[PDB]
């Protein structure tokens, strides 16, 4: 009914609304296509050694939060780009040192998981075992907020081909 | 500055328990009485928690709580009064009119015959 | 006395929030402990019998303790109390006698025997012989006409009080007398004046 | 969990583990805002069971002090209080010319120098234009209605305005020009199918009504009729100083300047409402007395309700006299004792008011009443001791004189504190106890010189104040 | 019916219990259950006694109730009066007695002349008929 | 004595001022956030207050107004009000076949346009195929109860519907095959077991 609120959509219908957490962000704008800037600079998340067309939409997403500015020298960037794209969008270029590295799970041939970690840019392989692996690429090390999956079987296809669902969600400190 | 919080709706403005009593005495025996001057309309399913909602929307007024609690005899919000029961809802000025005239000189209330 | 009553003027995600049910359960349970008891007292006074003790004994002296039994039957006290306040158009007669009995004695035949006199004053003075009136068919006829008058004693067969007593043994006759003539005193004697006049109690 | 009061600490404590046992507070800490939240809601609980108490305190008749809720039980009790009654005063008459008459017509019309209304009760007789009468403060008032429509227990009302003063009730039921007098038996007793019968009962908000019978229990007056309420009112003890002149007014008027009236005596034997604690205190003896005249108790209540004025009344059943007597008397039998104080009136003037009572009285079946005068019993008391010496010892033996005289007189309410036939003697560990509560004395000795236990048929026993000794002496402070 | 006149009818039925408490309510109680009776009156033990004139050592306690009915004997008023008695459990230490009724006629002379517009013989029936319905 | 207690905006203000005592949580007054929380302890507060109020009310004789309230009230008077009674009278039968018994006995229902049974009372005898029974607008609605406990005065309590067309109602006490029938009977008297029955009892609900 109009009462009921709920959280993730499936197949029931209704309006959701934010939970009762302790921390927030936003971010929405469209773009300009007017004039453009670029610059590099370390932020959260982002894919490193990479171009990412940022706008109001997604400076707080995708660059995730700003970093505590006695957190190193890192806070120039994002106190620049804070006051950059209030008004203007930008193509701005993101790296990180080769000291980082993401996360993989691997599912072998009974579907078993493995958990791993590789520096960025590693290409990893799979040999006769290690059936198949998915890595993160975000650029979260999954610490804040943690990122879980959660698959079962699902309908078949028009051709009757088994299928299975998974979805993925991120995961707060307080539970969210 | 002079300022002081009060409203000039509350029944209870009688602090005589007894007397609020006949009041809602009287104010039962018309609202079960069949007068014309009265609503003529039945229970929504929602009103079980909330009866005066129905107050609120053909009045804008939650002063008739009271009223529809005495009029369907619930004893508490959490449970239900039949849907579709008849209620009766009388002009509002006619209330405070009778209340007026009950704490300024409610004295004879029954009848007045002669000086 | 009310269960998730904050479910219904409250949003679905707040109802669902973290600190939305506790303030709201710890609030319930405050009621629960401090307003409700008031109104299952309430209740039980609506009642005759659902009146809780407090209340029974608070509508129990306010009149006096010399107008009650004292019972530890308290189921039937309501009862009991109920049949004191409606036989108060009939309590000119024995049946309220009878109303004590009930548990006083858990129904005991009690007859309310008059005192008979001689008209042969010179012969017997008034007050000086008391004749029975289970006695008064085969003695009286000799005394000639039988004053009677409203005095009189109260007889119970021994028969039925050993009986209810539950005693198989030793029977204390004194003793039991001086007990249950202390009840009469004490729930049965008010009962009495002016026109009963109470002369002595006696076991048949 | 009780009904027992709390403690806002315990209230705060109570709150506090609920919290730390609850889990969300665990997720959630820091909330120093819920501390003084509590705190707001602790001393909003302890007014609510305030009014708890409140409730409970007017929940029954003992514990509510209210007279609007002693009415409402009064009410469901079916006992309804007495009116005030006219104070009447003895007046002289010379009228000034010779065209009065010397014997004035039944009930003629006054007013007094205060504007009072005042009525005589008897025809007035002049001896040569001069006659003395007594007349009392005495007015009328009627209202009458018509009746239109059909209800069972047809029901009338009436206003304070009038019921304030209100002393005597008649009820005239006029159908078709056919006007009767209507007797009225409580609660309907004795009322036949179409008996001349209504029940009259208070209301808490002083209201005053009547209502008929069913037809089937009560005459039901017909369609068309009117009913008559005539009511004589007074305003109770109005005394008014003897040797003042009277007016007439009204139809009188026109003899007022023609005659001449001079009061000679003081206006008095006026009574007036009775306080809300005795009408509480004999609604509960009502309840007792279970509307039905049987018993002893019964007996004096009914005469102490119909006899204002007396001190107290006593009276013993036949049982009882013949129990003190130690004999069988059959002259005793259905015989009652009685015997009864007054402030203002002698034992004889007492015997002969209640053998008057009991003839007028005819709801008895052969009950023969002996009358004995009550014995005073006076007694003297010696307080001896030290007090503070702060205060005036002259004042302080005026001050225990005055306080002696108020509880333990020879007239003092303490004998009748309830007015329901309920007569007390004093105790010795009475007059310590009122002395303690009075604690002026740091210590002290009462002898009680001559000191008697009533036999509690007819002692009065009371405390010798003029004669009463006070060793009264200034405690070191 | 409604809800009001239930609460009364609840709280003053309890004038229908019975509830006699003297003599005269007994003589009540016996005219308004048995229609038809001329009159039903008791005398206690003080009325016989100021019959009497002297004391009485049986009259102690005792009650003698007469009464008439147009339709019953003394017998049968008797007979009623008794049944009613048990019908009626509400006594204690006082015996009840029938009394006979004695018949005490008197005759009336009345010596005249009416006007010749009447009727000798119907106004003599009239009055007949009046005084036996009145005072017969 | 008597029982008073501010008003709503009063309390609220009241409230709102003592709630300003702390500088860091003083100055949220004015805001929904307060008014919500406040008119949220205001209802609830008004609520346990004026139905305690009604509760004392109703604890009145002549302040009874629900009828459940006056049935409790009667209850404890120990008088019933005058029920609803079904008219009664006289019905014709008559025969349509040779097949239709002679004979039609009491206890048996007769469905209207309405449905509305009609208990006859009764033995029909058709002379001719003419036949009449006494006929009134009446049915039996039988339920049972199972004796949990042995409780002194022990509650048996029926439905509202029960309550409401309760015109009459029949106590058959039946053990292991075994039926007694009890009544409700008031006005006790004599010593001893009067009876063996049950009694009359009425709950506000």
């Amino acid at each position: 009914s109009q009462y009921s609120i709920q959280q993730s959509l499936g197949n029931a219908s209704g309006v959701a609304v934010s939970p009762i957490n302790a921390d927030a962000t936003l971010s929405t704008g469209v773009a300009l296509n007017s004039s453009l800037w670029a610059g590099i600079g370390v932020f959260a998340r982002g894919k490193p050694f990479t171009v990412l067309a940022v706008t109001e939409s997604n400076y707080e997403d995708v660059l995730g939060e700003p970093l505590k500015p006695s957190s190193g020298s890192q806070f120039e960037p994002i106190r620049h780009v804070y006051e950059a794209i209030q008004q203007t969008s930008g193509y701005v270029v993101r790296a990180v040192p080769d000291d980082a590295k993401f996360p993989i799970i691997m599912f072998d041939e009974s579907g078993e998981p493995a958990y791993s970690a590789l520096p960025y840019g590693s290409e990893i392989e799979l040999d006769s075992g290690e059936a198949f692996a998915i890595y993160v690429d975000d650029g979260d090390p999954c610490i804040s907020p943690t990122r879980e999956l959660t698959i079962e079987t699902a309908t078949a296809d028009s051709a009757g081909n088994e299928r299975f669902l998974l979805k993925l969600t991120q995961t707060t400190s307080l539970g969210v | 500055t002079r300022q002081y919080p009060l409203s000039r709706y509350d029944d209870r403005n009688i602090a005589d328990p007894i007397l609020r009593a006949e009041l809602r005495k009287e104010v039962m025996l018309m609202c079960e009485s069949n007068d014309k001057n009265l609503t003529i309309y039945y229970v929504l399913p929602d009103e079980q928690y909330r009866p005066d909602l129905l107050a609120y929307r053909m009045w804008g007024i939650a002063e008739l709580r009271w009223v529809v609690t005495l009029a369907a005899g619930l004893e508490d919000e959490s449970q239900g009064m039949t849907v579709g029961k008849k209620l009766k809802l009388p002009p509002a000025t006619w209330i405070r009119e009778m209340i007026r005239h009950f704490q300024y000189d409610g004295q004879v209330i029954g009848t007045l015959s002669i000086a | 006395m009310q269960r998730s009553w904050f479910n219904h003027r409250l949003t679905s995600a707040k109802q669902k929030s973290l600190l939305y049910k506790s303030l709201a359960d710890l609030v319930q349970s405050m009621m629960d402990t401090f307003v409700d008891p008031w109104l299952e007292r309430i209740t039980n006074r609506k009642s005759i019998f659902s009146m809780s003790k407090e209340d029974l004994e608070t509508r129990t002296n306010e009149l006096g303790q010399f107008f009650t039994i004292r019972t530890s039957n308290s189921s039937s006290v309501p009862m009991l109390l109920q049949q004191r306040l409606d036989e108060i158009h009939f309590k000119g007669t024995e049946r309220p006698i009878n109303q004590t009995i009930y548990r006083e004695f858990n129904g005991i035949s009690v007859l309310w025997d008059p005192i008979y006199a001689p008209v042969d004053l010179e012969r017997h003075p008034y007050g000086t012989v008391l004749i029975p009136e289970s006695t008064l068919e085969t003695t009286g006829g000799t005394f000639g006409e039988m004053f009677l008058t409203s005095r009189g004693m109260i007889s119970i067969p021994i028969n039925d009080l050993a009986r209810t007593m539950g005693i198989t043994g030793t029977i204390d006759q004194s003793a039991i007398t001086e007990e249950i003539l202390r009840k009469f005193n004490q729930f049965v004697k008010p009962l009495l004046p002016l026109h009963i006049v109470f002369d002595g109690l006696t076991l048949y | 969990m009780s009904k027992t009061t709390p403690t806002k600490d315990s209230i705060r404590a109570e709150f506090e583990e609920l919290v730390e046992k609850d889990s969300f507070w665990s997720k959630f800490v820091g909330s120093q805002f819920v501390s003084m939240l509590t705190l707001f809601i602790t001393q909003i609980v302890y007014r609510c069971f305030q009014y708890a108490d409140a409730a409970l305190a007017e929940g029954f008749i003992s514990t509510a002090t209210r007279r609007s809720s002693i009415l409402a039980a009064a009410e469901t009790n079916s006992y309804v209080g007495t009116k005030p009654t006219p104070s009447s005063g003895m007046i002289e008459i010379t009228a000034t010319s010779e065209d009065a008459p010397a014997v004035i017509p039944k009930n003629m019309p006054l007013i007094s120098d205060d504007q009072y209304p005042y009525m005589t009760m008897d025809v007035c007789r002049l001896v040569d234009g001069t006659g003395t009468v007594e007349v009392a403060q005495l007015e009328i008032q009627e209202v009458t209605y018509t009746v239109t429509a059909a209800k069972e227990f047809l029901e009338v009302v009436l206003s304070k305005a009038l019921t304030a003063v209100c002393y005597k009730l008649e009820v005239f039921v006029t159908t078709d020009g056919k006007t009767t007098q209507w007797s009225s038996s409580t609660m309907f007793r004795l009322a036949g199918s179409k008996s001349q019968v209504y029940v009259e009962f208070y209301k808490p908000s002083e209201q005053l009504g009547v209502r008929f019978g069913d037809g089937l229990i009560g005459q039901i007056p017909p369609e068309g009729s009117t009913i008559t309420l005539k009511v004589w009112c007074t305003n109770g003890d109005i005394t008014l100083v003897a040797g003042q002149n009277l007016t007439p007014v009204d139809s009188a008027a026109n003899l007022a300047n023609l005659i001449s009236v001079k009061t000679t005596t003081p206006i008095t034997a006026g009574t007036d409402a009775e306080t809300t604690e005795i009408t509480r205190n004999r609604a509960q003896y009502y309840l007792a007395y279970d509307d039905q005249v049987v018993w002893g108790g019964d007996y004096t209540y009914f005469l102490v309700r119909n006899i204002p004025g007396l001190s107290w009344v006593k009276a013993w059943g036949e049982g009882q006299q013949e129990k003190l007597d130690g004999a069988y008397n059959v002259q005793n039998i259905n015989k009652i004792f009685i015997s009864g104080w007054h402030p203002n009136k002698s034992q004889s003037e007492l015997e002969e008011m209640i053998l008057a009572a009991f003839k007028k009285v005819p709801n008895e079946l052969n009950k023969k009443f002996s009358y004995k005068e009550v014995r005073k019993l006076p007694f003297k008391i010696t307080i001896t001791g030290r007090i503070s010496a702060s205060l005036t010892i002259e004042n302080v033996t005026d001050e225990l004189k005055s306080a002696l005289e108020t509880k333990f007189g020879r007239d003092s309410t303490f004998f009748d504190p309830n007015r329901v036939g309920k007569y007390i003697l004093i105790k010795k560990k009475d007059v310590w106890a009122f002395i303690e509560t009075l604690g002026y004395f740091r210590d002290f000795y009462l002898e009680f010189v001559e000191w008697n236990e009533s036999n509690g048929f007819y002692d009065f026993v009371y405390l010798d104040t003029e004669n009463s000794t006070f060793n009264i002496s200034y405690e070191e402070e």
